[PDB]
């Protein structure tokens, strides 16, 4: 716990870290994304609970 | 960045693909038959 | 009672001092025209929100003077199932719908 | 050369930059121009999930969004001095009209099959009543085509060519003349309105040409 | 006269955008969104 | 001429754009950036806090 | 009829409706209640912030 | 539930409750409500006219002098009206006449008066007239 | 021809008038429907007045084939 | 000859009557649909003359094509 | 070398009619839609008069486009 | 050359309906979106039953405007 | 000479289809506006949806210019 | 000459198309004064929807003037 | 010479185009009176929005009445 | 000579657009009466505002008419 907030104060790289890097991070992330768009849905269960869809404006 | 992922399109548009190729076929017919241009 | 009761607390919450209400059975012109007065005195009809602090006699005293909602003018014709029953535009319901159920409310 | 290739190289070049090269690094942050894929496929994907609801949804909404930005594209050329959506002829729809209807009547025949004499007919009107109905969902399956075929063609064509009307006509409001003035200055204040009018008619009808395609789709995936 | 010049020549970019967005445009969406709902878990 | 007029409209129909559509997407681009931005802050903060 | 522009409210138009319905009928109908419902009491003195009850006028 | 409930309940004294009827037409504030089954969802504030409850029995006509009749989904009629009415006791001549002509005179009264009593100035023809 | 081609055109042109009556019957006969709807009671009291106004609706209608049958003729 | 052809144009022309029969049509059947929204229990009660003034509507149009019916034929 | 003419310019003319019916189908779908909003049950019992009132309405545009085509051809 | 000037001015007689067939179509939108401002939960109900009749009711004026292609070319 | 004002005489005639998709279009938006003022809230609901039936209109409105089009050129 | 007036006709046939653009154009106002008395609080929010429409709706006529000085100049 | 004849008949078939603007100044009013009926609160706001509805919808008829003008004297 | 029938059939031709006064002026008192019905007070805003509005409308006929009459001659 002490080393994973030591590597949580500082190293979130929630800005510049790289979108595909977190299939690297998350090693499910990258088959199950390859999964979850390969059976033919393109919609996951609440995929933007906590974001917005937007109109055009 | 960009990447190629497993895009089932093969087995599931291939009716669209089939009757757009006969469309063309037609169309290439038609331009030497219905139009005679 | 209530009107020394409500006297007691804040002097600039009561709006009215009407006294002997209770001096026989709810008569319903009696009702009706204390709510009428209600619903001209200082628009308490633009009051958001009333809450009935009303006796609930269960059989013979458990109760106290439990808090219940109204619905207002605004409440009554947007309210998210108030699309199963139809109101018009020409016969302003939301008003009338206001009203009559603070009527029915308060008599009861 | 030939022109119809340069015609097309716009759309070569720009369907891979546009995903490639305008986000950052292909970033998850949502870049400023980044924001306006973030903000358009979602609702895109709404409708998708939305107006092929069930589990026809998954079937065809990467088509969907694939087909929808197609036509979107190739009439962004409105608004040049020399402006040409498809060199003023643009059989293009065409080619997405009658063979997307095909592609219906096949997934009422490659999936639905002989079913499909069981979908013209939505509520009632039995066999003594059956063939009045079928005379009108007949002409329903043939017009969805022009619905979606030249109505944002013809849409398109004639919010770019009246700026050709506009040149030739008001050559002269203030070129050379005594009117120069305020005289006959507000009529070629006309011409930015039929800009605004084609930049708005054209986002809207491939918009309207997606959700009827949705809207065809569904109708012959799910037979009532 | 001018049929056989922009049919395929224009349809040519319609056949191809199915597997051209499909791997690759639509891919990053769904994968950022994705990688999003993994940090929202 | 034939391509002339379109031309100079042009540049008044990107000016007309830059009055209010500029800014538009200046601001719906910001919203959705700092909506975004608390999120993944949000979540980032309650990881940190599950740790806890 | 008129309660639309200068009256009280909804209920003070129907209980004069219902005054007026009562004197459209004789003893053999109106009860006592109906008494009450001509005869009211009630004494409505609106307060004040300074709790000023100015008249208690009958309702 | 089939046919059609109503809930007559006036303050004064509750008349009908859930009863089962085959119509229920009342003269609405915007027009003449004729609800006989079912009806759908849609209260509306009453005028002054006649509530011939047609149950599974005779339309019985009572000339009521206001109510709200709210059509509730479960083809529940709840008409809380203001007033009751016989088929008998609401039908008179010399009662329907000179009790509004003689209210007449507290017209004679202020302007807001006046206002307020100007119902009152029709009132009694609707029920000589609902009479029959 | 000319007389004959007068004939026919004419009456071509008092032929449309039936477009009148068809929108004028419908529309009363629409009418006493939503009335019985929103009004059971007024059926009984419309009927016949829905069959009258029927017929003074369709009234225009026959006029206009009128002229085009005397002009047949 | 000519008066063929002007039978032949004013068959095509008192077509545009047809118009009239499509806005009656609309009346009756739209007004019938509402009205057995706003009361279910009178679709049974309308629909022995309800249907029988669309059918009303419709032979007004009928009558509105049998002159071109006949100019067809004489 | 009219007949011919003619009766393109018939065939031409007789467009106008079937405007009636397509805005007329639209009518009765409108009142439909409002009827469900009120009341969502009544559209399985209004589907049947649906196609009554489709049936009823379209049919005066078809004929009157087969007729148009007709003395065309 | 009559029958080409004809053919022309029966042409621009066919296509006078579309006017009427977007005057319906727009008027069920009306219908539609005002339908489900009045009860959100009938969208489900109403939006299918709008884009079935109002397809139609544009359908009728693009066949309408068919009548003028053909003699057109 | 005839010939050629035909065509002139063909589009005038087929460009009268504006008036009807102008009525409709400001149908929808007539709508749209009843709508929002009555309700407010789930006016984004139906926005998208005006948009969508706005132009289902307008592209049949211009449709009609451009019918008028292949005749004016 | 046999074609050049038979153009100014077809620009005032194509001008007569400017009703749909003034009966929208008020529509609109209709529309807006509707929700003003049903919804004085809406209002706010509609003017800015429902001025655009108003000149949305003038389109009407504009393709009208278009066709017209094609046809008049 | 036939000139003048197409013109005036032009003209006079243009003279159909403001129709739209008649009628719709018409359903503008009725509004505009009816919801001035339904709230006097409003009335003040609908006369700033009806002169602005009626001066609008009335520009359509008077440029198809410049229109036939331009055929009638120019 | 022609150029005197001319004169006629078009002054003829002009006087139609009586019709859209003539509704329109009926629709505007038509508002004022179902305004009076419903809120008896405003009559005394709105039938001043109500001549007002036929001054607006009738004039429309009047233009249409001073045109025919000069055109007449």
């Amino acid at each position: 716990l002490q080393s994973t907030l030591d590597n949580i104060q500082s190293a979130r790289p929630f800005d510049e870290l790289t979108v595909d890097d977190l299939t690297k991070i998350k090693p499910e992330i990258d088959a199950k994304v390859e999964e979850m768009v390969k059976k033919g849905k393109w919609d996951v269960p609440g995929y933007k609970d906590r974001f917005g869809n937007l109109n055009v404006m | 960045m960009l990447k190629r992922f497993p895009t089932p399109i093969l087995k599931v548009y291939w009716p669209f693909f089939v009757a757009g190729a006969a469309v063309y076929y037609g169309m290439s017919k038609a331009a030497d038959l219905s139009s005679n241009t | 009672k209530i009107k020394m009761q409500l006297l007691r607390t804040h002097p600039n919450n009561i709006k009215l001092s009407i006294n002997g209400i209770g001096k026989d059975a709810p008569t319903f012109q009696e009702s009706a025209l204390i709510a009428d007065k209600l619903l001209s005195v200082m628009k308490a009809g633009t009051y958001p929100k009333i809450s009935i602090f009303y006796n609930d006699p269960v059989s013979s005293l458990s109760f106290e003077p439990s808090e219940k909602p109204i619905f207002n003018a605004k409440t009554i014709e947007q309210s998210p199932s108030f699309g199963k029953f139809e109101i018009d535009t020409d016969a302003n319901v939301p008003r009338d719908l206001f009203e009559y159920t603070l009527a029915n409310q308060m008599l009861t | 050369l030939t022109t119809f290739s340069l015609y097309t190289i716009i759309v070569l070049l720009v369907i891979t930059s546009l995903y490639t090269l305008t986000n950052n690094n292909n970033k998850i942050i949502g870049s400023r121009w980044l924001i306006s894929q973030e903000a358009i496929y979602d609702t895109i994907m709404n409708m998708t999930k939305g107006q092929i609801g069930g589990k026809n949804w998954g079937l065809y909404f990467p088509m969907i969004f694939t087909l929808f930005m197609f036509i979107f594209i190739a009439n962004l050329i409105s608004m040049i001095p020399y402006s040409f959506a498809l060199s003023a002829h643009l059989v293009f729809i065409i080619s997405l009209s009658i063979v997307i209807w095909l592609g219906n009547t096949i997934l009422g025949l490659y999936k639905h099959g002989w079913v499909f004499f069981s979908l013209f007919v939505p509520a009632g009107t039995p066999l003594p009543l059956v063939p009045l109905l079928v005379i009108i969902e007949t002409l329903s399956y043939f017009a969805r085509a022009i619905s979606l075929g030249l109505r944002l063609g013809s849409n398109i064509l004639a919010g770019h060519l009246l700026m050709v009307i506009l040149a030739g006509l008001t050559f002269n409001f203030m070129l050379i003349n005594l009117f120069t003035l305020v005289f006959g200055f507000v009529p070629l204040a006309m011409i930015l309105a039929i800009m605004m009018l084609e930049f708005a008619i054209g986002i809207i009808q491939g918009y309207v040409w997606a959700i009827l395609t949705a809207s065809y789709l569904k109708d012959a995936v799910y037979l009532h | 006269f001018y049929f056989m010049n922009q049919l395929t020549y224009g349809f040519l970019l319609m056949i191809t955008l199915l597997i051209l967005f499909s791997q690759f445009f639509l891919p990053m969406i769904l994968r950022l969104y994705v990688s999003r709902l993994f940090i929202s878990k | 001429n034939d391509e002339s007029i379109l031309l100079l409209t042009f540049l008044g129909f990107t000016g007309l754009v830059a009055k209010y559509l500029a800014p538009a997407y200046k601001d719906f681009a910001d919203a959705r950036m700092k909506k975004v931005s608390d999120v993944l802050n949000a979540s980032r903060n309650k990881h940190v806090e599950a740790v806890k | 009829s008129a309660w639309r522009k200068a009256g009280i409210s909804y209920a003070a138009y129907l209980n004069v409706a219902a005054q007026a319905i009562r004197s459209s009928l004789k003893t053999e109908l109106q009860t006592a209640s109906v008494l009450n419902r001509s005869q009211t009491d009630a004494f409505y003195t609106q307060y004040k912030n300074g709790t000023a009850a100015s008249e208690p006028t009958p309702i | 539930s089939s046919g059609l409930k109503l809930q007559f309940a006036l303050p004064h004294e509750t008349l009908y409750s859930g009863s089962e009827v085959t119509q229920v037409n009342l003269p609405a504030k915007s027009g003449r409500i004729g609800v006989l089954a079912n009806h759908v969802p849609t209260v509306e504030q009453l005028l002054p006219g006649v509530v011939e409850v047609m149950e599974g029995s005779n339309s019985k006509k009572f000339f009521i002098s206001g109510g709200f009749a709210t059509v509730q989904p479960d083809s529940q009629l709840c008409v809380t009206a203001i007033e009751a009415f016989p088929l008998e006791s609401f039908s008179q001549e010399n009662i329907k006449n000179l009790l509004a002509e003689a209210k007449k005179n507290v017209s004679s009264s202020d302007a807001r008066e006046a206002a307020e009593a100007a119902i009152q100035v029709e009132v009694l023809e609707n029920l000589q007239s609902v009479l029959k | 021809q000319l007389v004959l081609a007068a004939k026919y055109i004419g009456a071509g042109i008092s032929t449309i008038g039936l477009l009148g009556a068809g929108i004028g019957i419908a529309i009363v006969f629409a009418a006493l429907i939503n009335g019985v709807s929103r009004n059971p009671s007024i059926k009984d009291t419309v009927f016949p007045m829905a069959i009258l106004g029927f017929a003074l609706s369709e009234a225009t209608g026959l006029f206009c084939l009128m002229v085009s049958f005397l002009l047949l003729f």
